[PDB]
């Protein structure tokens, strides 16, 4: 899949997602 | 891009100014979006700041002063809307 660990890790970490 | 993500950390306990944690488009944007829903970390559509977000900043950039204040109005309001939540 399409989402290494470490783009998980820096989600997690987020206070947000801004998205169009 | 037809579609955007763009992850904001801020941690004022750590370091003062916000940063751009995440940065993809298109299906990784995709994939973004569903991996914060499912981790429940919030997800704003807000188009004209997603745009101007992608075209100034990169992964792991602080906030720039040209974008500073409306990513901390963001942030204010995200504080607002989960206290106003967190009591009811």
């Amino acid at each position: 899949e399409i989402l290494s660990e470490q783009v998980k890790s820096d989600i997690e970490n987020s206070r947000l997602i801004v998205a169009n | 891009p037809t579609h955007i993500t763009i992850g904001i950390y801020f941690k004022p306990e750590l370091m003062p100014i916000p940063m751009i944690s995440v940065y993809e488009t298109n299906q990784r944007a995709l994939a973004v979006r569903a991996y914060a829903e499912k981790v429940g970390v919030p997800v704003i559509v807000d188009i004209k700041l997603a745009r101007s977000l992608f075209k100034t900043h990169r992964r792991y950039d602080l906030v720039s002063l040209e974008e500073i204040d409306e990513v901390l109005r963001l942030l204010v309001w995200l504080e607002e809307v989960e206290n106003a939540g967190k009591d009811v």
